[PDB]
RNA sequence: AUUGAAAAAAAUAAUAUAUAUUAUAUAUAUUAAUUAUAAAUUGAAAUAUGUUUAAUUGAAUAUAUUUUAGUAAUAGAUAAAAAUAUGUACAGUAAAAUUGUAAGGAAAACAAUAAUAACUUUCUC
């Protein structure tokens, strides 16, 4: 019932002729949420990449900072449309109007 | 820049080829490797990129270290410490490494590898210990040359042997090798290379070739025979090839008699031992010793008693093997020996 | 003898340390060896058949020289597999604005500001203060209550000194060194700690022992501090 | 064969013989793997290492100070007990097992300038149980490991036969990889800097985790593996991705020292410690 | 006859394999071999010196710790016990981050909590 | 040899040529390859005369020849997953139990679990 691809007769790699494995890697630049950049070795042919969510904008790794904005992927799903759809209500008036319910 | 100086440093601490020196110390990658003789191959070759400036900086670093070592060596007094510091100073020299790695170490040329120099002596010791000494000890142990002749051996010198006069061909005998009676008919020559601090002006050496396999029917066993013996021999780090040029009849305590095995008498082992004589102080000149030739047995030899009596310490050894063939009778006739005995095929 | 509590506040490097010329050259040489012994790039897996990305990658790349009968190739007959000449290294060229790294040298670097916490982003800074005399030395405090440990005393004293503008973390309650004296019969105990956020900003104006402050590294500390004090405190400071 | 009787003949000298040097065979295996003449040559130090440099510059001194204990002494571990010689039957009797354990335990030395804790290796374990029905998932897992880490993966093969789980023996169920030096430094750096922050509800590593003699283990799921740069770059080539365990082996004499070291490398911890 | 999944995994294992991807063996002249030997010896010596300098610094620091502990023990046992109190549960601050190779936009933060 | 460029080298080994010895040795010469092996109209390269093009050059089109792609595991003298049960040479040490770790639980897979006095080489005060 199992599916497997057949084993071909392995080529014999003689004693002393066995070379190491050096896969092709690029010196890729990786930008964090802040302006910091780290050079690293990657096998993907992309020399440059930036991150939107990472260590530099996580509360657990950033306890001391007072203000810390969070963000997610853009142009995907229906995110932020729950705000774009309602323009009449906008940002402290709602906070004041949410004072109490007076129910018991 | 001490490595560029040669006022006191021996001239052998430099690459004698101007082309290779210039290529190794080149400023820009404009030259080509002299090792690659064919131009075609020189054009095909491509040296690793960014290799000459890193080489210059590593050279400078190592040379500063060597200069410090020379500074401390010029002030040390104990000869052992002086030699050790010299070795540590010149061990990392690219020129020394080039010379030793890519020039002969056995038939060394004084101007490339000089064994008067501590660094070359140390590199030679390392090279010998890598391959040659291990093979020698394996052959001695496996062929049972150690316990049969002498209790043990702590190798401290490289001994090579050859039979140049017998046939006319040139070959250093591999230890434990089988040689024909014709090959070993005439005489062996030795080469004893020393790698330790030894006073060349006082030290003397002896060499004994013995066969601990000559049958003895009185007790149905074997016995040892002194094939060859020389005493009071002086060597030098670069001139240490013993041959009838470098010794007299007074050095010969037993003229050479050839390997002459008997038919069905088994494979006989001829073992070479090199000893260094005692080194007495407070006295000038080499300390020569007289061998009691009326006590020397020459056919019922006892090597352990001999060395114990004359206070000798072994520093090197070699061995070959012999067995009967057709030329044994001719050798016997040529050396004036009686016709050989013939023993049974079965060991009962 | 009277007990005294000293503290050395350190700012850790913010960026990777600089490389000496030997390190730089060794690294580039080894990198070129690696590139020479490097595998072929398997573009057939990172760019699928007939796709625009594959087309543009191929356009970017420059092909090798193929072997053809009737020609002479002085460097050797080409031996290519998967598009690389096996006898040489292989070079591959490759809200979306390009990555522009920030300069490693700051306005504080160029203005030689001795107080800003940016004078060396790659080195380790250490807080030094000036007493009434002309001898820079690490901050020291007296204590007689003895109801609190050395590091707690140091932290509270630094907080009060900076006027609630320094955030400091104590590495350990264990003192890191001692300085003895005979004339004043005082034993001064040092405690290690790091700076996390804020600014020092000496506040007290009633002429405490502290007069002027600086954020020097090891070499500048050697140049500023007395020789004996440096011999007695040097090993407590990090080289980089 | 006349007999099966192993026996090593004694020697008459102190010279150590290695027969690999006396055999003319295998000339290229005589070179060390660090020697440029060896086909096994691979350049080691190609670039500086931020994590190692940080640990050498800052964390060694702090760890020494933290772990200092005045006039401390070695705490010997559970070792095999010896029979008191009050009965003759104790003459050649094998020693007893350690009091509480069937295996001996190591001694704990005080922390000193020569034995500060540090990272020594990282091992990633990927056992795809669903590979029992499909052998190709093992290859996919190996590629996941290679892309994440950059080292050569090694296959994992089934060893036990468990019917309830339908696990046979002798089949390829996944892949493993061991990391050292700059490569493990990079793997940990990328983990902490990119992947762990992108987990949904991540509090850290359990404070009651790790073998009792230094070493901390924690896992990652498939969705967590999707956060690595290589997978995100080419999502198309990753219809399915597999989780894995991560085992960090350090020089720590005990586990809490390793926890402090990893916290220095920015690894959060949430649970209550033993 | 193979499936598209089979082709995909064969491509993945092609990326695995070393077949038709490695270059020729690196053969160096004798002179360049000697150059490389000197490079490696220099680097090895250098790294040994760096390691030993760090080790000496830690030795000196440990000596300082023990001298200070002896002094504090004999001067005030209360402070000595407070110092010798264990830090079994200690963790490093979460913003004592490992250095990166290019600095961030806001170099330092001057406010907290 | 030609081919970017003005005395020749002095090692182990390998290859080519040659001749010494009832000695698998010596002399000169050079320093190749070391992951490969048929079959591909269809993917990708390099090679000419018009070309548009500025001495070139160039980038793009057309064809003739050739090259790459058959994309396949071990890269370690591998070492207690499954496969070669007889020879020889080299080399190594299992097993349980305990503590942890995504799914994982009693039971899947990985990691860790006895002591360094003495002897070397290296670095360093």
């Amino acid at each position: 019932t199992r599916i497997t691809l057949p084993r071909r007769p392995a080529k014999k790699i003689q004693l002393g002729k066995s070379r190491p494995a050096i896969y092709h890697q690029f010196n890729v630049k990786m930008e964090l949420s802040d302006g910091s950049v780290v050079i690293r070795r990657s096998q993907y042919p992309k020399g440059e990449i930036r991150l939107i969510q990472d260590q530099r904008n996580n509360p657990l790794w950033n306890p001391s900072r007072d203000d810390l904005v969070v963000v997610d992927a853009n142009s995907g799903g229906s995110l932020d449309r729950f705000n774009k759809r309602y323009s009449s209500l906008f940002s402290t008036v709602e906070l004041s109007e949410e004072n109490k319910k007076k129910t018991q | 820049h001490i490595w560029s100086d040669f006022t006191t440093r021996p001239s052998s601490l430099s690459i004698q080829s101007s082309k290779v020196k210039n290529y190794l110390f080149q400023k820009k990658a404009s030259l080509d490797p002299p090792s690659i003789s064919r131009r075609s191959n020189r054009i095909k070759y491509s040296p690793p990129e960014h290799i000459d400036e890193i080489f210059r900086m590593s050279y400078d670093f190592l040379e500063q270290r060597s200069s410090k070592f020379y500074e401390l060596a010029n002030k040390t007094k104990n000869p052992l410490k002086k030699d050790a510091l010299l070795i540590k100073a010149e061990i990392n020299n690219p020129e020394v490494q080039y010379n030793f790695q890519f020039n002969n170490k056995l038939n060394n040329v004084k101007d490339i590898i000089d064994y008067d120099v501590p660094v070359y002596r140390h590199l030679g010791k390392q090279h010998w210990e890598s391959y040659g000494q291990m093979l020698l000890m394996q052959r001695l142990e496996t062929l049972a040359a150690i316990p049969d002749t002498l209790p043990t051996l702590v190798p401290r010198a490289e001994v090579n042997i050859k039979f140049p006069f017998s046939t006319g061909v040139n070959k250093w005998i591999e230890p434990g090798e089988f040689l024909s009676s014709n090959v070993t008919s005439m005489r062996p020559i030795f080469k004893i290379q020393e790698y330790e601090l030894v006073n060349v002006e006082k030290q003397l050496y002896t060499v004994l070739i013995v066969n601990p396999d000559v049958p003895d029917l009185s007790n149905d066993s074997f016995k040892t025979a002194l094939c060859y013996g020389l005493v009071n021999i002086n060597l030098t780090y670069n001139d240490n090839l013993i041959d009838p040029r470098k010794f007299h009849s007074s050095n010969i305590i037993a003229d050479y008699l050839p390997p002459v095995p008997e038919k069905n008498a088994g494979k006989q082992r001829f073992v070479v031992w090199v000893f260094r004589q005692p080194l007495i102080e407070d006295k000038q000149g080499p300390n020569m010793l007289e061998i009691d030739r009326k006590e020397l047995s020459r056919d019922d030899f006892d090597i352990r008693q001999f060395t114990k009596k004359y206070n000798l310490t072994a520093i090197g050894a070699h061995i070959w093997r012999s067995e009967w063939d057709a030329k044994v009778a001719a050798v016997r006739e040529k050396y004036g020996l009686p016709p050989g005995r013939v023993f049974s095929r079965v060991r009962r | 003898p009277k007990i005294k509590v000293g503290v050395l506040l350190s700012r850790i490097p913010i960026i990777k340390s600089e490389l000496n010329e030997l390190e730089k050259k060794y690294y580039e040489y080894q990198s070129e060896l690696e590139k020479r012994l490097m595998w072929t790039f398997p573009a057939y897996f990172y760019f699928k058949k007939g796709t625009v990305a594959e087309h543009k990658f191929l356009s970017l790349q420059k092909g090798p020289i193929s072997k053809k009968n009737g020609i002479w190739f002085p460097r050797g007959i080409p031996d290519i597999k998967h598009g690389r000449e096996r006898s040489t290294k292989q070079e591959v060229k490759l809200v979306n604005r390009p990555v522009i790294p920030n300069d490693r040298i700051t306005e504080a670097d160029r203005s030689n500001d001795m107080k800003s916490l940016e004078r060396q982003l790659s080195r380790t800074l250490y807080l030094l203060v000036k007493d009434k005399s002309g001898t820079w030395k690490f901050p020291n405090f007296d204590l007689s209550d003895e109801s609190k440990p050395l590091h707690v005393h140091a932290e509270n004293e630094l907080k009060l000194l900076s006027g609630d503008q320094i955030y400091t973390w104590s590495v350990s309650a264990t003192p890191i060194g001692v300085l003895q004296d005979e004339r004043n019969r005082t034993a001064e105990f040092i405690v290690k700690s790091h700076i996390l956020a804020g600014k020092f900003d000496l506040v007290a104006s009633k002429n405490d022992a502290f007069e002027d402050f600086a954020w020097l590294t090891k070499g500048e500390i050697s140049e500023y501090v007395p020789k004996d004090y440096f011999n007695k405190t040097e090993f407590l400071l990090a080289d980089n | 064969p006349k007999s099966a009787c192993s026996l090593v003949k004694p020697v008459h000298h102190l010279v150590k013989i290695d027969k690999s040097k006396l055999s003319p065979r295998f000339p290229e295996l005589k070179y060390d793997k660090s020697d440029i003449r060896s086909p096994g040559f691979k350049p080691k130090d190609t670039h500086a290492d931020r994590l190692n440099d940080h640990y050498l510059n800052t964390l060694q001194s702090d760890l020494l100070l933290i772990n200092y204990s005045h006039n401390a002494a070695v705490v010997k571990g559970l070792k095999q007990r010896a029979w008191s010689g009050d009965s003759p039957y104790h003459l050649n009797r094998p020693p007893k097992n350690p009091r509480g354990s069937k295996a001996q335990l190591p001694d704990i030395h005080p922390i000193k300038w020569s034995n500060i804790p540090g990272l020594e290796s990282v091992v990633i374990n990927c056992f795809v149980r669903e590979a029992r029905e499909n052998q190709l998932l093992a290859i996919t897992a190996a590629l996941q490991l290679q892309q994440i880490t950059g080292c050569k993966p090694h296959p994992i093969f089934s060893k036990n036969d468990v019917p309830t789980w339908k696990l046979r023996k002798g089949h390829q169920m996944g892949a493993k990889v061991e990391l050292k030096g700059k490569e493990m430094s990079q793997f940990l750096s990328t983990l902490t800097e990119i992947v762990l922050p992108r987990i949904r509800e991540y509090k850290g590593i359990s404070n009651q985790s790790g073998n009792r003699f230094g070493g901390i283990s924690f896992g990652l799921t498939a969705e967590d593996i999707k956060f690595f740069p290589e997978i995100d770059a080419n999502q198309d080539s990753w219809p399915k991705t597999f989780g894995m365990h991560i085992n960090i082996n350090t020089s720590a004499q005990l586990d809490y020292q390793a926890r402090t070291l990893l916290s220095g490398f920015q690894f959060p911890f949430f649970g209550e410690e033993k | 006859s193979l499936s598209p999944l089979a082709q995909r995994v064969v491509t993945q294992l092609s990326v695995m394999s070393a077949s038709r991807k490695q270059p020729k063996l690196l053969k160096l002249a004798r002179e360049d071999l000697i150059k490389h030997q000197t490079i490696e010896k220099c680097w090895s010596i250098y790294q040994q010196q760096q390691r030993e300098r760090r080790n000496l610094q830690l030795e000196l620091q440990y000596k300082s710790i023990e001298r200070s502990m002896n002094l504090l023990q004999e001067l005030s046992p209360r402070l000595f016990e407070a110092a010798n109190a264990s830090e079994k549960g200690k963790r490093f601050p979460m913003e004592m981050k490992v250095p990166t190779d290019f600095p961030p936009n806001t170099l330092w933060h001057y406010n907290f909590r």
